[PDB]
């Protein structure tokens, strides 16, 4: 049984990221390291504790033996934002580590805020969904507030955050305000208020029902 | 590259079979194993087979109800899991090893060289529901998208212009609504001058319900 | 028969030699009297055991009495009764080619058999000739330099 600590990590580009893989029992050098970019198939990085696989750049380096192991990714670049997990092949059954999700830091980026009104087709079905898009920002922490005719909403919205992008290391958020057709037509002004570190003042995008 | 079958949804106690095909010609590999990852757990080895010797190994959680085969002529692996339970809801991966590192009679182990993209197998008693696709119309960088609402189970994939539009596309992870159905959105940033001139179409595909939807996004009047 | 192959393979150093059991693998190296054949414990054998009469013959795992066993050479009772032919060859567990008597019919020729490239990678660039062996005249394919 393998153990990986820490579970998450946050390292700046061009620096060095150090990951660990502790083994509850000695596994000699029968250990492998893998990289799994978001939404991709895992990619073999290191086998035999310290041997790089074919096509693996030299900046990936693994070491250790017995029960202690360490993967090192030098000259970190945005494409290294992924989950890394170790695997031992010394004894049956074959076991994997918990994983280590790596975040690549970057300069603070203000989100590009958009707001979408519910479509005429969906509103015909008896429900209404109002979406607020926070596109391409960093860091991940952000607040979205829904105001319906300046009345602050609560308990009627759900958020969703994409995995960190591999090219610019940014995030995107989508807050979905769900109402009924009757409640949506009782009001006029719909606005989402975005609070982020990159913004000096809470940006608001709004629309009026019926333009 | 290893290509796996589409996602599956199965009732508890049933059987699922997942295939694993090779993109190019058949290559040199000594063993085929299978690995899954539960939504809250780490990766877990299921079993394997070495075709040259006809030997198999299984994990204790799957003894008696798993069967793994590998056709060397066509280069297609198979895994059938029987007596399914809700604990089997996981993304199932296909692996093929090229260099053996240790052999115990009569199985051989080693690192996993090539992985498949993954196959989500959902085990539940709920009813499969197709998605409802609604557009997100825009109002010099504009944004538009499609809202995929009220479907079950996961996953659903959204492409734009049959794959011609991939840059700037964001497909947010699905959200489990209080009704029990999943919902997500897929947005994209496009130049404002292309609005009304460039035709935008999102392609929603829900494999567990066999639902393919093409929705045309266009600004409102 | 196939369950009678001693398969105790062990790559202490991940040097990749074990791939030659399933397929030929891109290989190159710069560095490239036998004792009589006795009873070889199957625990220390990885892969088939070949013997030459001078024709290559696979010798499976048996007990010390000669009865064929089918436990992949994992039981301690499994051995190889090789005392009889002219010589035998096999791979140990840690990747060393063992000989007793080997398949060297000439100081520069060797009997060709399916696992020659594995047991003797040095002979990869050898040419296969249909040679004649005097034991009665026997003809066999031989890899010569
Ligand atoms: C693999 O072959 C080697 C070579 O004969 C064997 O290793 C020898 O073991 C003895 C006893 O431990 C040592 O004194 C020798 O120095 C070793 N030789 C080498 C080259 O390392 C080994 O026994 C064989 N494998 C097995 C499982 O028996
Ligand atoms: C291999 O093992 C099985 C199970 O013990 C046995 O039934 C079979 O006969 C063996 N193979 C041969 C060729 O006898
Ligand atoms: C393989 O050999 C090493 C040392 O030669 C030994 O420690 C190990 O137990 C053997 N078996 C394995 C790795 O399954
Ligand atoms: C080892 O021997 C025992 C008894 O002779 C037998 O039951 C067992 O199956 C053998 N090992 C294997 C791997 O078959």
């Amino acid at each position: 049984e393998l153990t990986q600590s820490p579970a998450t990590l946050s390292v700046s580009p061009g620096e060095r990221a150090t990951l660990s893989c502790r083994a509850s029992q000695s596994v000699s050098s029968n250990l492998a390291w893998y990289q799994q970019k978001p939404g991709q198939a895992p990619r073999l990085l290191i086998y035999g504790a310290s041997t790089r696989a074919t096509g693996i750049p030299a900046r990936f380096s693994g070491s250790g033996s017995g029960t202690e192991f360490t993967l090192t990714v030098s000259r970190l670049e945005p494409e290294d934002s992924a989950v890394y997990f170790c695997q031992q092949y010394y004894r049956s059954p074959l076991t994997f580590g918990g994983g280590t999700k790596v975040e690549i830091k970057r300069t603070v980026a203000a989100p590009s805020v958009f707001i979408f009104p519910p479509s005429d087709e969906q509103l015909k079905s008896g429900t209404a969904s109002v979406v607020c898009l926070l596109n391409n920002f960093y860091p991940r922490e952000a607040k979205v507030q829904w105001k319906v005719d300046n009345a602050l909403q609560s308990g009627n919205s759900q958020e969703s955050v994409t995995e960190q992008d591999s090219k610019d290391s940014t995030y995107s958020l989508s807050s979905t305000l769900t109402l009924s057709k009757a409640d949506y037509e009782k009001h006029k002004v719909y606005a989402c208020e975005v609070t982020h570190q990159g913004l000096s003042s809470p940006v608001t995008k709004s629309f009026n029902r019926g333009e | 590259l290893l290509e796996q079958s589409g996602a599956e949804v199965k009732k508890p106690g049933s059987s699922v079979k997942v295939s694993c095909e090779t993109s190019g010609g058949t290559f040199d590999n000594y063993a085929l194993n299978w690995v899954r990852q539960a939504p809250g757990q780490g990766l877990e080895w299921i079993g394997g087979v070495v075709p040259l010797f006809g030997t198999t190994r299984n994990a204790q959680k799957f003894q008696g109800r798993v069967t793994i085969s590998d056709d060397k002529s066509t280069g297609t692996g198979h895994m059938e899991l029987r007596s399914l339970r809700s604990e089997d809801t996981a993304v199932y991966y296909c692996v093929r090893s090229v260099t053996p590192r240790y052999c115990g009679g009569g199985f051989c182990y080693g690192e996993f060289d090539y992985w498949g993209q993954g196959t989500l197998v959902t085990v539940s008693s709920a009813s499969t529901k197709g998605p409802s696709v609604f557009p997100l119309a825009p109002s010099g960088t504009a944004a538009l998208g499609c809202l995929v609402k009220d479907y079950f189970p996961e996953p659903v994939t959204v492409s734009w212009n049959s794959g011609a539009l991939t840059s700037g596309v964001h497909t947010f992870p699905a959200v489990l609504q209080s009704s029990g159905l999943y919902s997500l959105s897929s947005v994209v940033t496009v130049p404002s001058s292309s609005l009304g001139t460039q035709t935008y179409i999102c392609n929603v595909n829900h494999k567990p319900s066999n639902t393919k939807v093409d929705k045309k996004v266009e600004p409102k009047s | 028969h196939i369950n009678s192959t001693a398969l105790n393979c062990n790559e202490s150093l991940n040097t990749g030699w074990l791939a030659g059991l399933f397929y030929q693998h891109k290989f190159d190296s710069s560095g490239c009297y036998p004792r009589p054949c006795g009873i070889v414990p199957a625990k220390s054998v990885c892969g088939p055991v070949y013997c030459f009469t001078p024709s290559p013959v696979v010798v499976g795992t048996t007990d010390r009495s000669g009865a064929p066993t089918y436990s992949w050479g994992a039981n301690d009772t499994d051995v190889f009764v090789l005392n009889n032919w002219f010589g035998c060859t096999w791979m140990n567990s840690t990747g060393f080619t063992k000989v007793c008597g080997g398949p060297w019919i000439t100081p520069r020729c060797m009997v060709d058999y399916p696992y020659r490239l594995w047991h003797y990678p040095c002979t990869i660039n050898y040419t296969i000739f249909k040679v004649r062996m005097y034991v009665v005249e026997h003809r066999l394919e031989a890899a010569c330099n």
